Parts: C-alpha cells; sequence; structure tokens
C-alpha cells in the first residue's frame, strides 16, 4: 500500500512536469490509482487490457 | 488585397493589389482603392457642440497614411525604437466608434451650478 | 471583415426551435451596443425582427427573444415554433443595421424505419418477416436510382462496393461512407423497407483571437481507440490537408506551435496549437483512419475556427537573439484579470508527438539540468512575467512556451535563436574561496548599461534575490563581496542589470569554497 | 395606518451627490414618540421627520435615511419597519433598484415648414423614447447656456403600448423666438436618466438640420507610407 | 362634502349621444338622504347610485343629468342644487361653457432620421398648440381607418409656457411599421375641439414630405 | 601649432553610447612634454602616443578622454587644457553639446519608370533634409534584415542653400533587383539624428505603397452617420 | 616639392574654347628662374606663373598651358619636366586621356507627396548614376532659364559599390515653391561629362509627366 500510494504520487507528478496543457488523466495515473483502489479487482483488468493492447498496437506502429 | 490605412478619424479605408501580368512583360496593375465616408450631418469641431455644420472636406494622402506609433527594429547586434511618422502632435470628420466623447455642459441643480458631462456616443462612455 | 461569427448554416424542421449564437469581441463597445436579428430581404433592407433593445417584431412576439452574454462575449437568439416560412437569409450583428459588423445566417427549415446513424460509425438494421420463409435469401436490396439492384445474398456474395463491410433477424453494417444513405429493403417473398440517414456531424464553433491558442479536443468513440487519429483542415474543394499525424507526420508550417496530447482511458485526447495566424481560420476535422489521412469511412469530428482579429493580446517579440556564452529575458503574458496562479515555461520538443515539458514553474521547481541558469520572475506583475535563461549554448535554440495554470489560454510560443558574438556582463569563469578570509568578485559592463540598476544575486531554487554589492560609477564595474564565508553561502550568483522591472542581460559565476 | 416606501429624487443622484430614501406613514393620528428602524445600518442614522398633518388629521412621519448613493446604485435592498402603537405587528416596505433599465432614444425634432413661414414663434420637439425605469429629466440649452425651467413644457413620463418589454416615453416643447432661428444658433435637448452612462445624454438641432458639400480628396496617387 | 358640477366630455359633443352633466357630491358622512335638483328640467332622468368609490369613511353621490348637448353649446347657466340633511343651506354650484376659446394648431411632425435605419418601426409626433379650453381629442388615421386608442400613446393637455393668455399643448406619438412607411402610406392626426367648425383639424404625412456633391479631387 | 577639440561620432553616441572625446595638437615641431588637463575629469583617463597620420610636414598628438554618453547628452563642457613645453602659455580647446536642433526630415522615393521599364535593376532614394547639425546615420534595411554597409552609397551631409536657418541634407541610394521591387518586397531607411526624440526615424516603402497605376476612389455619403464602423 | 598635373577643368572644356594642362609644385623655397617643358608644345608656348607661397614657404610654381583641348580627345600624352636647382635630376609627369567612359543614365525625380501637401516648398531630385570618369557637371534650368548655382545643391562624385565596372553618382536637388509646382512650369536637370557626343544629359519633369494614374471616382449615397 505504501509502495502503491506513493506509485499514484510518482506517477502524478510526472503527469504533471510533462504534460502542463492537459485536463485528464493518461491512464497511467488511471492504472495506479486502480492498483491503489485494490490495496475493485475486475474493475482494474480493463486498464490493463487497454495499455496492452495500446502496447500491442504499438508493436505495429 | 493588402489594407494599408484603415484611419477611423477621416474613416479612409485605402487598400491596394498588385494585378500582376504573366502575359505582360513590364505593364502590370497596381490598384489604390479608396473608400471615404462623408458624415455630412457632423459638426466642425465634433467635441464641441456649438460649432457650425461642416460642409468642406479634405483628405489628403499624407495626413492619413501616417503612421504615429513608434516601432522596434533591430542593427546588427540591437533593438533601437524608431518614430517612423514625420508628421504627428488632427482635426476629426468622424467619431471613433471605439472612443469615448464627451461634453461638459454647465447644469445648475438649484443653488450651484454643477458642471455635469454627457456622453456624445453613449454605448463607448461605459465606466468599469 | 467583420468580426463577428456565428453558424453559417442552420437546419430544422417545423414546430421545432432553434437558438442562435453569435460571437463579438469583447470591448466595452461591443457589450453595451445594440445587437440585432434582421431578415435580408430582397432588393435590399435587412428588416429588424428582434433587437437587445425591447424591439420585438409582430411575427417573432411571443415566440423569441434575445439575450445578451457580455462576459462570454456573445449573444444568442431563442425562437420557438418555426415554420416553413422561418427559411430565408438572416443577419445577426451588433449596431446600426446597415453599417456592417454583422453575421449572414442561412436558416433553412424543412419538412418533417428511421437509422440515424453518425459518419463512419455501424448500424443495426432489423428486418423481421412472415415465417413462411425459413430457409430464404436472407439478404438486403438497395434502390440506386429507384432501381432494386444487390447488396448482400444471405450466403457471403457481397458487392464489392461494400467489400469486408456488411454482414448478416437483424444485420449489420459498418464503416458508412455516404454512399449507404439510400432505402434499403431487406427481403427473406416478402419485402420490408427502411431508410438509412448517415449524418454529418456538426461544426462547433471556436471563437479565437489573433496570436492566440486553441485546443481540439477530440473525443471519439473508445471503440476506434487504437487507430492512428488525425486533425485534417478543410480546402476550399474535397482534400486534407493534414496539420498533426499519430504516425509521425506534422505540417511544415506547424514547427512549433503544435502538440498532441497522449490519449486517454477511452481514446479522447487533445490538440493544442498556439499563435494563431489569419490562415489558420478554417474547418478542421479530427479523426480516425489507419491510414493516416482522411480516406471513406471514418468518424470525423469538425470545428469551425474563426481568428478574431481584433485580438487583445499583446504583440510581443517572437524570436529572442542570445549571444553562444550570454543570456536572454523574454517576457510572458498572461491575462490581467487572473493574476494569482502558477506560470510555467516549457522546452517544446517535437519527435514524439510534440510534447512540451516544463522547465520552471512559479511555485518553485526547477528542472535539474537548469540549475543556477533558469528562473521565473514574476516581474513586471499585471500581465506579465519574464523568465531569465542565461549561460546559453547552441543547444538553448528552439521554441518555448508560456503556459500559466489559469482558466483562459494565453499559451504564447517563443523562439530562442544563438547568433555569434560576445556577452555584455563580463565576470570570471568560476571563482573560489577559502574559509573565513574575504571574496571579491568583479563584473565588468559596458558603456550601454551605465545607467541601468545593478545587483548581485544569490540564486535559490525558490528565485534570486539581491544582497554586500558596491557600484564603482567611474570604472565600469559592480562587485560582490562575501566578508567571511560560511557554508551557506555558496551556489550561483548572478550579476546583472535592469531597469526598475525591465530586466535585462545577467550572467553567472559560481563559488566553491 | 399604512407605509408607503419612496425611491431617490432623479436629480439628486444624477447632479449632486447625496440622495435619501423616504419611508412615508401616513394613517397616524396619535404618537409623536414613535420610532423607525432602517436596517442597512451603515453608520450615518436616519433621520425621523415631522408630524406634518396630512388630510383629517393623520400625523404623517416620515424616515429620510440619507447616503444612499452607493448601496443603491450597486444594488443593495433597503427596508424599512415601523413601529407605531395602534398594532403591535410594526408595518414594513423594501426597495431597490431596477435591473432592467433600457437606455432612452432622445429626439430632437425641428420645427414644421409652416411655423417658421410666419416669423412668430417656432417650436422645437424633444422626445426621449423607450427606457424602462419610468424616471428622467428633460433640460434645454440655448448654444450652451441652460434656460429656465418656466420656458419650457414637459410631460410626464408615460408608458408605452408594447412591441416587447414595458418601456416608457416622455415629450417636451420648447418655443424659440424666429430671429434665434433664422440667425443661426442651435439649441439642444439633454436626457438624463439611470441607464445612462454618464448620466447625461444631448442632442442638438440648428436651422441647417431638418447642402453643398466639397469633398476635396488631394493626391490620390502618390506614397503612401 | 364638496360638490363640482363637472362638464360634459368632449366624445360625446362631437360624435355620440350621451353628453351628461355629472353633479358628484363626495363627502358625506351616513348612508344616503340625498335630493338633487336642476334648473333645465329637459329629460331629467335622475340617477344616483351611491358607490363605495369614496376613498374615505364618507361616500359619494355622482348625479347625473342625461341627455344635454343642445342646451350646452348654446350656454345657459346649469345649476345644481343639493339638499344633504347635514345641513339646511344646499349646495348650490354653476357652471356654463368657456368664454375665449382658440382653436388648435396642428403639426404632424415626421419620424426622426436614425430610426429609419434601425428598420424598427418610426414614430409620427403629432403636437396640437394652443387651445383656450383645456378638453381635447386626438385620433389618428391611416389610409381612412381609425386606428383604435392602444396601438398610439397620448400625453395630456398642460399649460404651456406664454406671454399671451393661457393656452395649452398636447403631443401623440404613432409608432408604426417601417415597410408601411417607407412604402409610402399616408397616416393622419386628428385633433377636436368644441372651437372649431368641422370639429375636427386634420393633417397628414406620408414618406414625399437633394445631395449635390461636387468631388474637387486634385 | 594649434589644438582642435573634436566630437563624439554617431554609431558610436546612438548604438553604443559611448562619447569618446578626441582632443588633437597638430603642427608640433619636435618636441614630446605634451600634457593634456582636462577640467571635467571624473576619474577618466587619457591617451598619447603621436603617430604620422597628418599629411603635414609637422604631426599630431592626440588625447582620447573615454567616457559614456551621459556627462555629453545632458550638456556638459570638456575642455582639453593642454600644455606643451615650447611655449609657455598653454593652449585650450573646449566643446559642449551643440545646441538650437532641428530635426531631419526624411524621405524615401520610389524607382523612376526608366529603370522599371528597362528592367534590371531599380534605384531607391532616401533624402534627410533639413536638420541643424552636421552628422547623422543613414542605415537601409529589407524586411527587417538590415542590409550590410557595402550594398548601398551615401554622400556626405553637405548644407544646402536655404533661407532661414542654416540647415543640412543627405541622400543614399539603394540599387536593387527589379523582381525584388515588383514582387512588392519592403524596403527601408533609417535616418538616426540626435535631434530626433528617439534618436532614430524609419521610412519604408513597397511597390503597393507608392504611385498606383489605377486608383479607384469611393465617396460614401452618409446622411445619419458618424461613426465610421 | 612634387610635379603635379591637371587635367582640363570640364566645364572649361564643354562650353569655353580653352583648356589647359596645368603643371604645380607644392613645397620648393627656391627656383627663380627655373622653367618647365612639355613635349606637346605645338608652337604655342607655356604661360608661366608666380611662385603662389603655401604655409612656411612652399612655392607652387604654375605652367600653364592654354588652346589644348583638341589633342586631349584623340590621345596624346603630356609630359611635364622641371629641372630645379634642390635637387640637380629633373622630374617628370605624364599623363593621357582615359578612354574607358561610361555615360550618365539621368533621372529625375519628382517631390514627394507627403511634402506639397503642405504647400511650402517642393523638392526636385536629380540622380545621375553610372559614368566611369569621376568628373561631371549638375545643372537646373526653370523652364529654359538656367538658375544660379546658390538655389541648388550639388553632392560630390561618389564611387558606386558596382558588381563590375567601377562606376560614379551624384544627386543633386533644388527646392522650388509649391504655387510654382502647383501652376505647372517645368524643371530640368542637365548633367554633363565627356562620354557624350552632345556634350549634355538633359531631362525634363513637370507636374504632369511620367504615365498618368487613371482615376474611377464614384459616389455611394
Amino acid at each position: 500500500v505504501e509502495e502503491a500510494k506513493k506509485k499514484a504520487k510518482d506517477q502524478k507528478e510526472e503527469d504533471y512536469r510533462n504534460y502542463p496543457t492537459i485536463t485528464y488523466k493518461t491512464l497511467e495515473l488511471e492504472i495506479a490509482e486502480s492498483d491503489v483502489e485494490v490495496k475493485e479487482e475486475t474493475e482494474a483488468t480493463r486498464l490493463e487490457k487497454i495499455k496492452t493492447d495500446r502496447k500491442k498496437a504499438e508493436e505495429e506502429a | 488585397r493588402i489594407v494599408l490605412v484603415d484611419n477611423k478619424c477621416k474613416c479612409a479605408r485605402i487598400t491596394s493589389r498588385i494585378i500582376r501580368s504573366s502575359e505582360d512583360p513590364n505593364e502590370d496593375i497596381v490598384e489604390r482603392n479608396i473608400r471615404i465616408i462623408v458624415p455630412l450631418n457632423n459638426r466642425e469641431n465634433i467635441s464641441d457642440p456649438t460649432s457650425p455644420l461642416r460642409t468642406r472636406f479634405v483628405y489628403h494622402l499624407s495626413d492619413l497614411c501616417k503612421k504615429c506609433d513608434p516601432t522596434e527594429v533591430e542593427l546588427d547586434n540591437q533593438i533601437v525604437t524608431a518614430t517612423q511618422s514625420n508628421i504627428c502632435d488632427e482635426t476629426c470628420y468622424t467619431y471613433d466608434r471605439n472612443k469615448c466623447y464627451t461634453a461638459v455642459v454647465p447644469l445648475v441643480y438649484g443653488g450651484e451650478t454643477k458642471m455635469v458631462e454627457t456622453a456624445l456616443t453613449p454605448d463607448a462612455c461605459y465606466p468599469d | 471583415k467583420s468580426p463577428i461569427f456565428g453558424p453559417e448554416e442552420v437546419n430544422s424542421v417545423e414546430g421545432n426551435s432553434v437558438s442562435i449564437t453569435c460571437y463579438y469581441p469583447p470591448t466595452s463597445v461591443n457589450r453595451h451596443t445594440r445587437k440585432y436579428w434582421c431578415r435580408q430581404g430582397a432588393r435590399g433592407g435587412c428588416i429588424t425582427l428582434i433587437s437587445s433593445e425591447g424591439y420585438v417584431s409582430s411575427k417573432y412576439a411571443g415566440r423569441a427573444n434575445l439575450t445578451n452574454f457580455p462576459e462570454n462575449g456573445t449573444f444568442v437568439v431563442n425562437i420557438a415554433q418555426l415554420s416553413q416560412d422561418d427559411s430565408g437569409r438572416y443577419k445577426c450583428g451588433l449596431g446600426i443595421n446597415s453599417r456592417g459588423l454583422s453575421f449572414d445566417v442561412s436558416l433553412e427549415v424543412s419538412q418533417g424505419k428511421v437509422y440515424t446513424v453518425d459518419l463512419g460509425r455501424t448500424v443495426t438494421i432489423n428486418c423481421p418477416f412472415k415465417t413462411e420463409n425459413a430457409q430464404k435469401r436472407k439478404s438486403l436490396y438497395k434502390q440506386i436510382g429507384l432501381y432494386p439492384v444487390l447488396v448482400i445474398d444471405s450466403s457471403g456474395y457481397v458487392n464489392p462496393n461494400y467489400t469486408g463491410r456488411i454482414r448478416l433477424f437483424s444485420v449489420v453494417i459498418n464503416q458508412l461512407r455516404l454512399s449507404d444513405a439510400g432505402q434499403y429493403l431487406c427481403q427473406a417473398s416478402n419485402k420490408k423497407n427502411a431508410d438509412l440517414q448517415v449524418l454529418k456531424p456538426e461544426p462547433e464553433l471556436v471563437y479565437e483571437d489573433l496570436r492566440g491558442s486553441v485546443t481540439f479536443h477530440c473525443a471519439l468513440g473508445p471503440e476506434v481507440a487504437n487507430v492512428a487519429k488525425f486533425l485534417c483542415r478543410q480546402s476550399s474543394g474535397e482534400n486534407c490537408d493534414v496539420v498533426v499525424n499519430t504516425l509521425g507526420k506534422r505540417a511544415p508550417a506547424f514547427e512549433g506551435r503544435i502538440l498532441l496530447n497522449p490519449q486517454d482511458k477511452d481514446g479522447s485526447f487533445s490538440v493544442v496549437i498556439t499563435g494563431l495566424r489569419k490562415e489558420d481560420a478554417g474547418r478542421y476535422l479530427c479523426g480516425a483512419h489507419s491510414d493516416g489521412q482522411l480516406q471513406e469511412g471514418s468518424p470525423i469530428q469538425a470545428w469551425q475556427l474563426f481568428v478574431n482579429e481584433e485580438s487583445t493580446i499583446p504583440r510581443s517579440p517572437t524570436v529572442v537573439k542570445g549571444v553562444a556564452g550570454g543570456s536572454v529575458a523574454v517576457l510572458c503574458p498572461y491575462n490581467r484579470k487572473e493574476s494569482k496562479s502558477i506560470k510555467y515555461w516549457c522546452l517544446w520538443e517535437g519527435a514524439q508527438n510534440g510534447r512540451c515539458p516544463l522547465l520552471v514553474d512559479s511555485e518553485g521547481w526547477v528542472k535539474a539540468q537548469y540549475e543556477g541558469r533558469l528562473s521565473l520572475l514574476e516581474e513586471p506583475g499585471n500581465g506579465t512575467f519574464t523568465v531569465i535563461l542565461n549561460q546559453l549554448t547552441s543547444r538553448d535554440a528552439g521554441f518555448y512556451w508560456c503556459l500559466t495554470n489559469g482558466d483562459t489560454l494565453w499559451r504564447t510560443t517563443v523562439e530562442i535563436k544563438i547568433i555569434e558574438g560576445e556577452p555584455n556582463l563580463k565576470v570570471p569563469g568560476n571563482v573560489t574561496a577559502v574559509l573565513g578570509e574575504t571574496l571579491k568578485v568583479p563584473c565588468h559592463f559596458p558603456c550601454k548599461f551605465s545607467s541601468y540598476e545593478k545587483y548581485w544575486c544569490k540564486w535559490n531554487n525558490t528565485g534570486c534575490q539581491a544582497l554586500f554589492v558596491n557600484c564603482d560609477e567611474n570604472s565600469r564595474l559592480v562587485s560582490l563581496t562575501l566578508n567571511l564565508v560560511t557554508r551557506a553561502d555558496e551556489g550561483w550568483y548572478w550579476c546583472g542589470v535592469k531597469q526598475g522591472h525591465f530586466y535585462g542581460e545577467t550572467a553567472a559565476v559560481y563559488v566553491a569554497v | 395606518p399604512r407605509l408607503s416606501l419612496h425611491r431617490p429624487a432623479l436629480e439628486d443622484l444624477l447632479l449632486g451627490s447625496e440622495a435619501n430614501l423616504t419611508c412615508t406613514l401616513t394613517g397616524l393620528r396619535d404618537a409623536s414618540g414613535v420610532t423607525f428602524t432602517w436596517t442597512p445600518s451603515s453608520g450615518k442614522s436616519a433621520v425621523q421627520g415631522p408630524p406634518e398633518r396630512d388630510l383629517c388629521g393623520c400625523y404623517s412621519v416620515s424616515s429620510v435615511l440619507p447616503g444612499c448613493a452607493e448601496p443603491w446604485n450597486h444594488g443593495k435592498t433597503f427596508t424599512c419597519t415601523a413601529a407605531y402603537p395602534e398594532s403591535k405587528t410594526p408595518l414594513t416596505a423594501t426597495l431597490s433598484k431596477s435591473g432592467n433599465t433600457f437606455r432612452p432614444e432622445v429626439h430632437l425634432l425641428p420645427p414644421p415648414s409652416e411655423e417658421l413661414a410666419l416669423n412668430e414663434l417656432v417650436t422645437l420637439t424633444c422626445l426621449a423614447r423607450g427606457f424602462s425605469p419610468k424616471d428622467v429629466l428633460v433640460r434645454w440649452l440655448q448654444g450652451s447656456q441652460e434656460l429656465p425651467r418656466e420656458k419650457y413644457l414637459t410631460w410626464a413620463s408615460r408608458q408605452e403600448p408594447s412591441q416587447g418589454t414595458t418601456t416608457f416615453a416622455v415629450t417636451s416643447i420648447l418655443r424659440v423666438a424666429a430671429e434665434d432661428w433664422k440667425k443661426g444658433d442651435t439649441f439642444s435637448c439633454m436626457v438624463g436618466h439611470e441607464a445612462l452612462p454618464l448620466a447625461f445624454t444631448q442632442k442638438t438641432i440648428d436651422r441647417l438640420a431638418g447642402v453643398n458639400v466639397s469633398v476635396v480628396m488631394a493626391e490620390v496617387d502618390g506614397t503612401c507610407y
């Protein structure tokens, strides 16, 4: 949990010093918060499905 | 076509356009559309509504193409501020839509004479 | 060009209602003058039908109102209970009806199994029948030019205009072009009718200023959320001059101004363009196709831009130059009506999609490899802030963005270039001291800076503060003195000049005890 | 036993500085020692008025609350409560500004052409039309000097037939001697209203308004920098 | 407890019939007990109807003599004499026609020239200047159609400042459409007074009651 | 042997803010014991060391007092009180800021028509006329790229014969290519002179903003008007 | 103590009938009996002059040669020789006519329109560009009367930045009254060189010249 509650903060800062012109949550902060809310389990299976498929949408692109 | 002048005190709006000729070797066309508006009811001193009504309208090209704003320019290392004008401090034929024009009249309110300010072009004289 | 802007083309059916928003520059004249809604009849003469001075025409009595939003900088006209004689051409505007300041609206009401789908998406068509047709040819037919010509017939045979597209109760057809909007008939010896109506999606109205910034939030579906999205502009004819693309394209004029932000968990991203010019006003179609181009069948989303040349954003220097060894002090503007915010500064890196990671912000976080060579003053206040960056090399040449954390978008860019020369303020390189005994540093400065105010500041992570410091006026020299050097008197020092509020060249020296 | 609340007069707001609200209590045949309460207690203590006998008795105390130029303009609701012995429940009233406030249209209308073909006394008209609060001031200027109020005639502000909202209109009439109108000076109508920007607007008519112009265009070619 | 012999209106004196004189008795105390007597008994149909429309705890009795315009334009002094039981001397008052009657001077002023570029409506004005009895009647006409009294606004008849005699003034405004003006209809003010032969002065305006530029270029 | 105190240059005083005063002593026969006191010595130094850039039978000793433009532009006398071991009476040569000034009237003149017909190179002229002190700077620009000094000619600021006060005039000539003109590139001429308040005056010309070949004036008579929307 | 030899003055060669080749010294303090000799002596002698001291002596004995205009055009080399007793060896000076001349392109230039809106004076410019020997004349005529030299200003003949052969330029200027311009009489700049057969280029200008612009006034109400 303490490793996870600082993984929201290590992410939310990095979605703030890298995308300053933004209003939404760029999926890594949304992965990192759901892995905090598990520590429910089926609600985070989408975000690992989206990212991995978007990284299988990087193997050709 | 480009816009050379947008004077709002004489309401002159000179715009121009080089109509080229790819078929004529050195016979080109340089247009000079001018678009005067003659106000036809404005006074002579437009800020003073006692003056006679203006009937002559003189439009010199040099007195309305003038650029009385300073510019900045670059000379080989530096930036210098120039005054690219040659004639500045005019009389005005039309009011400006964006400018507030006022007249001070002496009304009384009984035992005094309060110099009140009236609005000659309201919808442009609103405070904040 | 009149600075008023609103819908070029409105549509409805009878009995309906409309609400037409027209946008004007929000100067203090435009927001107190009369707003009208006249009708452009023939021979000449736009007769006022409603106004912002109380006058409501007898035609529009009891079924229209004009309400004016000055803070938004717009006004809107609500027209109820339409009819086929409410068609034609209209004008919205400000002022006297004949003197310009108007937009020509063209309002055409029309007369009222209807499958209404958006462009590029997919359709379910429910085809019921009579059950004496158990194993027959469950098909569609299209009536092209009022003639029944085959489309898909129950066995995989699809006409090759629709290949890889349609499949077989109810049928489902993907990737709707504009050539799928006819009158279909399902048939299993009986026939059923259903008419497809693919909709072009309506443009939003973006009303930006000149030299401003525009944010396009392109929330397409999450079922298209893996495909390479794009941002076309629409030409005068039929094509696309694609501005940005997720496949590594960027338009050659939008170098330094564009920024495609990463996606969301459901596809919705945003493009941010800054420094708008007069040729940027147009129609912008954001879409999603694997080709990286607007082909046919992609679910578009369109905006209609207007670059107001009556712009409140001040004409700033859009290129700053500093020598290789010198300093630059750019001025970044923001909105005077919001002072207290966090204020950023970027270095625009292209090469992935156009990101822009922060170098400094106002609350005191300066990036790691810019320690001692970057500072964000809040001087001069009321709509500007300085950003000083010194010790320049040719790895600083690029575009830098002056963001804010405010609800307004003055997100300007400015390019720093590195020209040949030598800096004005001449300090030693990296001096050292000995503990206890004193340290004095010289800072020469040429004759140009002889009326300016000189300082020496110790650079913290939260900004300088000017310190002791003498200023010899005959010999051009300003000098530091750290009298009894301790441990907490180290780090960078900056000797630069200023003029009340408008800071100038600065030069850096680091002290090592 | 009734109470009315009178908004401040307009020529106090526009021309001068101070403007007191008035609370009037008509039906009072008793009580030389009653009290009023004004809820905007911004320091300046409200002032009770005289006995001031109305028709058939009814010593009508009134309360003049001064300094109402800052809350009344920005829109603060004033409230006056009045205690009196004939009922324990004290009679109340409230007021504020209007929020609609359409601007007036001033029109200055020259004489008809069958009054100046007599050389006796011509008649000029001033129409302030179409403003939403019913209070105006109409004043007249001969050139730049204000005529007295006993030279012209102004009708009361009246409500128009409806072409949209509720709007009002007032007219005035100035009889100027014909040798002034012929010799060529200007007369001005000056309308004061709350809805106006700088509290007064002004139109001006003279003999020549109501044409040989000589537009001269020097240097139509030639260099334009 | 006062008495007022209010004159007939001017409406029925020009057009209608019931030119009734209204002897109103306002401010008597208890319930009733009135007796109203007049001098020209020429259709004496005594009606009272004492209402509550009296503004105090003392009523009114609005006595009416009906059908008298033929004795009115002549000038016999009508005298109302009311016996009320709270005294014995009757409330006696008289009234007749007015001596000096000057006649109106109708001026139908055009629309002001900045109203026509707004295209909303236009504003016709009808000034009626200098009449010596106070009562007047303004009507408006389009073509020959009389317009109903809620389309035009008519101010009162106030005294004008004069160093001559006691004369008055009236203004009536008609805002009409812009296309009905711009096409060229004719609009007519009609001011009616008891000091006219035909009893209705009438003026009429249409759109039709010279730029001459000279460009002296270079 | 006469002592002469010259003026700061104008390319220094305007673009650089240096007021180096150049006191020379010409005509010295043999000696070397020259001293240069300066009565406004605010701690600055001198130069000496006579070479032979003279074109005469004798040679001059210089003395350059460094300074910046804030004493000179406010009105302050500088006095090269120079002694020399021939005569016991020392020489003096003083200066101050030259007052009673007149600003230029810059004028930019388009090509003549015979060059636009012969269609090779056109010639733009800049005339700065009527300014009271002799010294003036004429720069040229193309867009805003300041042109190098080796492309245009600039004559000396001679005196013009006028009737009133004595005043000067200077010209300059830039020969540019004809399609550079006809396309419409904006050429600028900058005249910087110390009587101007902002010390520099620009002018800028192109093919559009000078001498058309088709004008058409439209004179919109507007009756109840007077706002210029 | 150098030997300088002058070309004939250009004004002296165009209109006049004499043209003097003149040999002057600068810095001798002697030679009250030393003459000059020239191989172009066509019977006509050399008219000697006074010694004409400069500051602290520095005499300049002038040997002037009149009449000689006609050998100069056809290419004869003139050699001045003086045998003075400061040092025994005599000194020579050799000169001819440079033949690679160029003709002055003369452009008269109208007043700026910013100047004849004020109606005080107007300013006429005469630019003579592109000629290879550096001597030139500029004359200003009003209609056909010559104006005096105290009414116009003539700059010197500067060298021009040119891509090929070195050329020169000279501008001049005349300020006339605005009523004299508006009433319309002509002016002229007459530039004289030696590359001309006519010996005087002449350009004319007046109030109405230079393919006047077509104007299309229209009144909208």
